[PDB]
């Protein structure tokens, strides 16, 4: 699952119509990505293009200002069947009396 | 393909990486006069001959050229499987060939011999084409400039041709700390660049 | 012994590191 | 209630993840023609059946 | 003996983007509690979310170790030490010189 | 009379007399960025058009790394910025600098 990362500082720009709105794992907002896509990079004196075509997290939006070397995009194109699969089971506890 | 195996004997034999270059010889003492007319090249020991692209004018004249080599040399690593086996191989590995025709045809044995730095032909091995070289003259003087003080710059890999006089030569230190400098401060730029504060900084 | 091999065959300062200004405006020793 | 990094396809959904901008909301606002004071009242309506008076 | 490397303070070197990195995640931790307490995620998000970028972050540290000291202190000692092979590894520098 | 190939260019005046270019050329304290290439970008998004994710708070929260850690590089910067051995861009130096004089 590897991190694309911003190049510089900068806005992004991309069109939203391509990309399809989902939830993140981490409980947070992203745009799913299922076609290649370009991303421009809007800084002083360079634009920046990086995305990759499969199935990724776009965890930013449009004419978003993003700050250097922050997680833009995750690619997440490592997907397989885990055999070591655990079904892990958490408990949520209380923190004040009540009903 | 000529279809006619030529006798190799009247023709300059060039070698290359990947070709070899034949061009006629006329009857001389010393074995300097080439013929552009009929040329030909070949595969890297082969016996099928082939016509070579002509994209520049060639000289349809006797003229007297000095041949010059261009490459890299590969030192390698060949697997050592005998008590004795080489520990390394090196090739020369030519890739372009100069002819810079002399100064009026003169002989090398004249008491002014000269090379003529405006007619310089090159041969490419990996497009198999023969062509003239551009050279860009900056010694004050024109067409009547001395020949006995020029210095012929080739950089760019042989695409780039300077005459500068030689009082004004860089001495080989210069050059490669130059392009050292060069490599080092676009990387260093490059490195620097994903950091940031690159937008609010300084190079000094 | 690897530390001192590394050190001898390490190299020399090429770039920016040797020179402050391109010696573009403008090694030395010879040894037979 | 659809699943993780799935793309979304109810509308109610997708409805909501627009109205987390604010500019959306303000152009539904708009569109519907009710004020903002009103807008902030409807959020706070009495859903499901109402009694006869 | 002639050249006598030695190994100081001052002469473990961190990457010069630790800071920010370390910042930003906390903030993004924060944030997620914060909204952890409102309700907008629940626990397990919480936890995935925590576990991947505090990951990311270690792993992009000592992914940038290596490049920060080939470029900026090509001779520092512990480079020499762990490039030339005699002893350490980039794990182990990782947990001398990042996190 | 000239050939294509022969070209003839006896007088070299060509020169980079801008300073940013010199400087750039001949490796003097110069700005990374040129600043009269400077393009003022448009506004971004607002904070309140933004996700909650990348919604900064709205009064700042503490930390333990909100100050700028010491060292022996923006001490050095410091003083060598004084007496004009070299020329930062502002006051303080900052981290790219620290770098390039770690390197340098």
């Amino acid at each position: 699952a590897e991190h694309v990362r911003a190049p510089s500082n900068g806005k992004i720009k991309f069109n939203e119509d391509l990309v399809h709105p989902t939830r993140t794992r981490h409980g947070h907002p992203a745009f799913l990505c299922s076609i290649d896509l370009y991303v421009t990079i809007e800084s002083e004196d360079i634009l920046h293009n990086v995305n990759i075509p499969p199935k990724s997290l776009l965890l930013v939006q449009n004419d978003q200002y993003v700050e250097s070397e922050q997680v833009i995009a995750e690619i997440r194109a490592g997907i397989s069947t885990l055999n070591f699969k655990e079904k892990v089971r958490k408990h949520i506890y209380s923190d004040s009396d009540g009903e | 393909i000529v279809d006619y195996r030529i006798n190799e004997e009247e023709f300059h034999k060039i070698s290359l990486l990947d070709c070899d270059f034949f061009i006629r010889k006329p009857p001389d003492p010393d074995n300097d006069v080439y013929d552009f007319r009929e040329m030909y090249v070949t595969p890297p020991d082969t016996d099928i001959y082939a016509i070579p692209r002509v994209l520049a004018p060639m000289p349809q004249k006797y003229i007297r050229c000095a041949m010059s080599d261009y490459g890299c040399y590969n030192v390698t690593e060949p697997p050592i499987d005998a008590p004795r086996d080489p520990m390394y191989k090196s090739e020369r590995e030519v890739s372009k060939v100069f002819l810079t025709k002399h100064y009026r045809n003169r002989r090398a044995g004249d008491p002014e011999f000269a090379l003529d730095f405006e007619e310089i032909y090159v041969i490419d091995s990996k497009t198999k084409s023969i062509t003239r070289a551009k050279v860009v003259v900056t010694v004050p003087g024109g067409r009547n400039r001395d020949r006995k003080n020029d210095l012929l710059v080739i950089r760019d890999n042989g695409n780039s041709f300077k005459i500068i006089p030689s009082e004004e030569r860089d001495d080989p230190t210069t050059v490669i700390e130059k392009e050292e400098w060069k490599k080092s401060r676009q990387d260093m730029e490059r490195h620097l660049r994903k950091l940031r504060d690159f937008s609010v900084s300084n190079w000094f | 012994m690897l530390i001192g091999l590394y050190v001898l065959t390490s190299g020399n300062h090429r770039g920016i590191c040797v020179n402050r200004y391109n010696p573009c405006n403008r090694k030395e020793p010879f040894f037979s | 209630n659809e699943g993780e990094e799935v793309a979304l396809q109810s509308p109610e959904a997708i409805e909501a993840f627009k109205m987390l901008s604010p500019n959306y909301r303000k152009k539904k606002i708009s569109d519907m023609g009710i004020t903002e004071d009103e807008y902030y009242a409807k959020q706070f309506e009495i859903k499901g059946e109402i009694p006869e008076p | 003996t002639a050249t006598s490397i030695s190994l100081g303070i001052d002469d473990l070197l961190t990457i010069p983007s630790k800071g920010w990195l370390v910042q930003d995640a906390e903030q993004q931790s924060l944030i997620l509690e914060k909204h952890h307490h409102y309700g907008n995620v629940h626990a397990v998000e919480k936890l995935r979310q925590s576990i991947e970028i505090w990951y990311a972050t270690s792993e992009y540290l000592r992914q940038e170790m290596n490049p920060n000291f080939r470029m900026t202190d090509p001779f520092n000692p512990v480079h020499i030490m762990s490039f030339s092979g005699a002893r350490g590894n980039a794990s182990q520098v990782h947990q001398l010189v990042g996190m | 009379l000239s050939s294509e190939y022969v070209i003839y260019q006896p007088e070299q005046e060509e020169e980079e007399l801008t300073g940013y270019e010199l400087d750039k050329r001949l490796g003097r304290p110069h700005p990374f960025i040129d600043p009269k290439t400077k393009k003022k970008i448009e506004k971004p998004l607002t904070s309140e058009e933004l996700w909650w994710n990348w919604r900064k708070p709205e009064k700042e929260q503490w930390s333990r790394w909100q100050r700028r850690r010491p060292d022996v590089e923006t001490v050095f910067l410091k003083a060598m910025a004084e007496t004009g051995q070299v020329k930062l861009y502002g006051d303080h130096p900052t981290l790219t600098e620290t770098a390039l004089y770690r390197a340098r």
